């Protein structure tokens, strides 16, 4: 609240410094920010601490960020932490005190948890509270009652109006509980699915299912963890803990297949038990529980098959233990969330590897499936070697001079099919990809436009893929890629970082981006985070560029798409010039090849 | 029979006192 | 002829740039009295400030505001 | 450098700087390998000696470092030809120099010079010295223009900021003895005495001044004896740097808080540390206040926390290259004063011209192809003179 001369908040009257403060590593700041040391002895406490009641926002190598929240301390104490069982070890490790503003935010948040819960049985959503007054003053509003279908008190409500009614509740201070208590539960049977022992479980998986199993019963909520890192084997961890029908939801036929795959190969469950809820395959869907579907199969608005209707009623009709969302990023779309209320779950647990988007709807994540409940450290994952060590650069490629003329002079925005296509782009990645390919590194092309993409793979004549591209030429160009030595390169479009199982690669150069999106580099980020088979973490052995045009907008969208991997610890090296280019012989080497190309993309419109 | 999460959280810090 | 002003160097994007602002008569003057060379022009001394803080104003926007 | 210092003089200061006491022995210990002994050597001849002998007294290898203290010492006039027998003012006063004729200072020294640069900055609390504000806006690195209003820091004094305490501390020094000779204190007795240290009405005012400096303090109501402070013979790092352009100050005094944030934006500041952000705003508002990368990286590595001087670089290369890059972009425009020449009828002439432009320095650039150039206009009379000439 204090502002000193400078943009800094002045703090030397809000709180006091502990004497040992050199043993004591850890600081807390009014706003809720805590930056925690990385090189104090007692750093792993304070991390599993700090991880449990905060989460992150910043972890670069040397001191940590991390921000606490309502929704984090909800977490915390669904994992049992008491608001002294925080607090106390707060002030303890806190190396200048907590100031007051804290200390009653945390109370606060901590007694105005568990006063309501909500329980869905036989179909119906009973607020329940063993606490009357909480009910008595919370009629007030009229939403509650027309929401409202027409101790231990509890109430049906409608199923439609869930959703407004719990986000109304978080901002009313009564957050609602979501705990399955699948452990006491007789109304749905056990389902038979056992975890094989062949599947093994990464003490990171483990910390992460253990979080979300704080206790008995299991907590809804979301655990990020990157792709490579077997987001896929937790939540069929989950799934067989759970021990209750589950209906996991992919984003797309890729996405169902994968996870068919990913139950049948570390789940003891039989194939039969499974369903494929697509309309592509129907393998019964009614027949058995464990089901398979898409957030459009089942949010779906316009008409319907009578069959699908019959699937549809059955699953509405059933109730679920278990909801896993794979790539929940996806969910506060209109469509994509109108499935949360479509379909009945006690726990709807959410996984993903991105989790960031521009418009502020990743909060409502919270109150729609949980709190965040983990957040896997890539460092850390980098340092264990559970994940590929990545030498993030973005390589500047100088503007060529009429392509700059052009650019500039126009004030319509053809600029993005034109400074995404540019000679020295154009040579600089030929380069690059000539580099890597002596080198007998993978190399995934990536583009946004599909009129660049084209272009640049017919004139260095290589298999690229996009949207309308057939299936079949799909599989037979990845299997190409992956096994045939002569070819080590393949040009996605936008389609490769939507979802699909592509073979590690060594390199991942992105000549173009869509814009400035967080979720588009990560998810293309994640690709090359393969761990090898006998690799090392200092190698470096992956690689990934985002070639970027200077002077130009590209700059802006790069600068603010690497906000996310920065914040994870990744240091994006910027390479102004690339050694070996000029001896190396290349294609628009001469001023006539660029005026071609030029008047190929101004005859594009 | 259960497994290891649902027994509850480990509670790293615990160990450390002062 | 002799022509007086001052003589500025930079790269060609930037060079391409002050042609267009030239051209397009921006800040309502023909201010490049001759092309030096591909990465050198001339311009009058008296609009050098001026042009300058436009050539700041193009960087804030090729630049996010972190 | 205190080398060069003394190398611009004339013999006549010279020899009497040489002063019995200290200075034949200061100027001693600067003589880096091999005068030293060269020295001791002829230090009890009264007979000059031919040069071969000099010439041929080192061995083949390392040659050059004979050359190169011959030539020091020749630049010094220790000795002369004679024809190399020492200066006998010298040779006297350096055998009578060879067997002839704390803690709270540390800090008080300290306090002083951080006062001095809270005054130098912008600090709105600092020690008040119409002296030393004079001595700093005449040394070069500050203008008021205006009494009334407090002086301002021009664009070397953010440079002069960010530099080390010893070069800082250095540099104000030597522009304090340049200034001496334009206000009149003799520069030989001045001098004397910071060369006396490492072992009258003009006396007394220099003390004062070093007093204010904080090198030197008498401790006796400003008595006669004086106990100079380690800065008057001639630490670790507090700083941390993160990946993301985040610094973390285990800060305490102000100084350091109000160097970074000439260069950073502040964000949070904690009893025992700060937290700042290196962002392009703050970056370029330093490089157009007159910095450059190279003290900003200077600054940061020379404070640089052990935590990360494990690591190699100390510096993480991508917020190195990121702050030399911000500098780069600002100069990317690089403007120079000329006058353009047009219509060359010939190019025989202007081939001419260019080669008379070439002699004399004139010229800044030229084009063949085009048949054009720039001149500078200091040489723009010269040339449109020979152009009148014909």
């Amino acid at each position: 609240t204090k502002v000193d001369e400078y943009g800094a908040k002045d703090y030397r009257l809000q709180m006091p410094l502990k004497d040992d403060h050199t043993s004591r590593p850890l600081w807390v700041a009014p706003d809720g920010h805590i930056f925690l040391e990385a090189f104090s002895p007692v750093y792993k406490y304070a991390q599993d601490f700090l991880v449990a009641i905060a989460e992150p926002v910043c972890r670069p190598t040397h001191v940590h960020e991390y921000k606490l929240t309502a929704y984090s301390l909800y977490a915390a104490v669904s994992v049992g932490l008491q608001t002294s069982d925080i607090t106390e070890y707060l002030r303890k490790l806190s190396k200048t005190g907590v100031p007051d503003g804290i200390m009653q935010f945390i109370k606060l948040c901590t007694v105005s948890y568990g006063k309501v819960k909500l329980v869905l049985k036989h179909n119906r959503y009973f607020v329940e509270s063993c606490h009357p007054d909480v009910i008595q003053h919370l009629l007030q509003d009229p939403v509650i009652r027309e929401c409202r279908l027409r101790q231990t008190v509890s109430f049906e409500v409608k199923q439609e109006m869930i959703e407004e009614l719990q986000k109304r509740c978080i901002h009313l201070e009564y957050p609602l509980l979501a705990e399955y208590d699948f452990r006491n539960d007789s109304v749905n049977p056990d389902i038979n699915i056992d975890l094989k022992p062949t599947a093994v479980l990464r003490p990171y998986q483990e910390k992460s299912l253990r979080k979300m199993f704080g206790n008995g019963r299991a907590r809804s909520g979301v655990i990020v963890l990157p792709c490579g890192a077997g987001k896929s084997l937790v939540g069929v961890t989950a799934a067989c803990t759970v021990r209750k029908r589950c209906l996991v939801l992919g984003n797309s036929a890729v996405s169902v297949e994968q996870w068919k795959a990913q139950f049948k190969m570390w789940s003891t469950i039989d194939d039969s038990q499974i369903c494929r809820f697509t309309s592509d395959a129907k393998d019964k869907p009614i027949g058995c529980s464990v089901a398979i579907s898409t957030y459009s199969m089942l949010g779906h608005t316009t008409k319907r098959s009578w069959e699908a209707e019959r699937v549809m009623e059955w699953l509405k009709t059933q109730e679920w233990g278990l909801m896993i969302l794979d790539e929940v990023h996806t969910i506060p779309a209109k469509m994509f969330r109108r499935v949360l209320t479509i379909v009945q779950a006690h726990c709807k647990l959410g996984l993903t590897a991105t989790l960031v988007r521009e418009d502020d709807k990743i909060v409502d994540l919270n109150f729609l499936i949980g709190p965040k409940l983990y957040e896997a450290n890539w460092m850390e994952l980098q340092n264990n070697g559970y994940i590929a060590k990545v030498q993030c650069a973005e390589v500047w490629c100088p503007m060529s001079p009429e392509f700059y003329r052009e650019y500039v002079a126009i004030k319509t925005k053809k600029r993005i099919l034109l400074y995404t296509m540019n000679p020295n782009k154009f040579r600089a990645c030929q380069f690059l990809i000539k580099f890597h390919e002596r080198r007998n590194d993978k190399i995934i092309v990536f583009a946004d436009n599909v009129f660049a993409l084209k272009e640049y793979a017919i004139r260095l004549n290589k298999p690229y893929i996009y949207g309308p591209t057939s299936q079949g030429e799909r599989m037979q160009i990845l299997q190409n890629f992956k096994h045939n030595p002569k070819i080590n390169t393949i040009f996605i479009s936008k389609v490769g970082d939507t979802s699909f199982d592509l073979p590690e690669a060594n390199v991942l150069i992105q000549i173009s981006s869509h814009g400035g999106s967080r979720r588009q580099e990560a998810q293309r980020l994640g690709r090359v985070l393969r761990a090898k088979k006998g690799m090392v973490a200092e190698e470096y052995n992956a690689f990934f560029y985002s070639l970027v045009s200077q002077d130009t907008q590209e700059m802006a969208y790069s600068t603010k798409r690497q906000r996310f991997l920065v914040d994870q610890g990744y240091s994006f090296k910027v390479i102004t010039k690339l050694a070996g280019m000029e001896e190396e012989d290349l294609a628009f080497s001469t001023k006539e090849e660029q005026q071609q190309l030029l008047q190929k993309v101004l005859a594009a419109t | 029979r259960t497994k290891r999460w649902e027994g509850g959280y480990e509670r790293t810090w615990e160990i450390l006192k002062e | 002829n002799v022509l007086k002003g001052v003589l500025i160097e930079c790269d060609p994007a930037m060079k391409q740039f002050l042609l267009y602002l030239d051209e397009s008569n921006a800040l309502g003057k023909k201010f490049i009295i001759q092309d030096i060379d591909d990465t050198h022009v001339f311009v009058i001394a008296e609009l050098v400030n001026v042009l300058q803080e436009r050539v700041g104003e193009l960087m804030d926007q090729n630049a996010f505001s972190l | 450098n205190l080398q060069e210092f003394l190398g611009g003089l004339s013999p006549g200061v010279l020899d009497r700087l040489y002063g019995h006491p200290a200075t034949c022995l200061a100027v001693f210990r600067e003589l880096p390998s091999l005068a030293k002994n060269w020295v001791m050597r002829m230090l009890f001849l009264e007979q000059p000696l031919p040069q071969a002998a000099v010439a041929l007294w080192v061995k083949k290898e390392f040659s050059k470092a004979q050359e190169e203290s011959t030539g020091l010492l020749s630049g010094l006039r220790i000795w002369h030809t004679q024809l190399l027998i020492l200066n006998p003012i010298f040779r006297q006063n350096l055998r009578i120099a060879l067997l002839g004729g704390v803690p709270s200072l540390d800090k008080y020294a300290e306090e002083r010079w951080e006062v001095v640069l809270h005054f130098m900055v912008g600090s709105p609390s600092a020690a008040v010295s119409q002296d030393l504000a004079q001595l700093l806006s005449q040394a070069g690195l500050m203008k008021s223009t205006e009494p009334g209003e407090p002086p301002c820091i021009t664009s070397a004094g953010f440079q002069f900021l960010l530099l080390d305490t010893p070069a800082q501390l250095w540099y104000f020094m030597l522009q304090y003895l340049q200034t001496a000779q334009s206000r009149g204190m003799d520069l030989v007795e001045i001098l004397s005495f910071l060369f006396q240290l490492s072992f009258s009405d003009s006396l007394l005012n220099f003390l004062q001044h070093l007093r204010e400096f904080g090198l030197v303090f008498q401790r006796k109501r400003k008595s006669r004896r004086y106990y100079p402070t380690r800065l008057a013979i001639n630490q670790p790092g507090f700083i941390v740097v993160e990946t993301n352009y985040r610094l973390y100050a285990y800060t305490e005094s102000e100084l350091q808080i109000a160097l970074i944030a000439l260069f950073s934006e502040m964000l949070y500041r904690f009893p025992n540390m700060v937290v700042a952000q290196v962002t392009r705003e703050s970056v370029q508002q330093a490089i157009a206040s007159g910095i450059t990368a190279q003290q900003i990286i200077h600054f940061l590595r020379t404070r640089a926390h052990p935590v990360m001087l494990k690591q190699t670089p100390v510096l993480p290369p991508t917020i190195t290259d990121q702050i030399r890059l911000w500098e780069l972009e600002r100069d990317r425009l690089r403007f120079t004063e000329g006058v353009l020449y047009n219509q060359f009828l010939s190019q025989v002439d202007f081939e001419l011209l260019l080669a008379h432009a070439r002699e004399l320095g004139v010229l800044v650039f030229e084009n063949s192809a085009k048949r054009l150039m720039v001149v500078t206009p200091a040489g723009h009379s010269d040339v449109k003179r020979f152009w009148k000439r014909q």
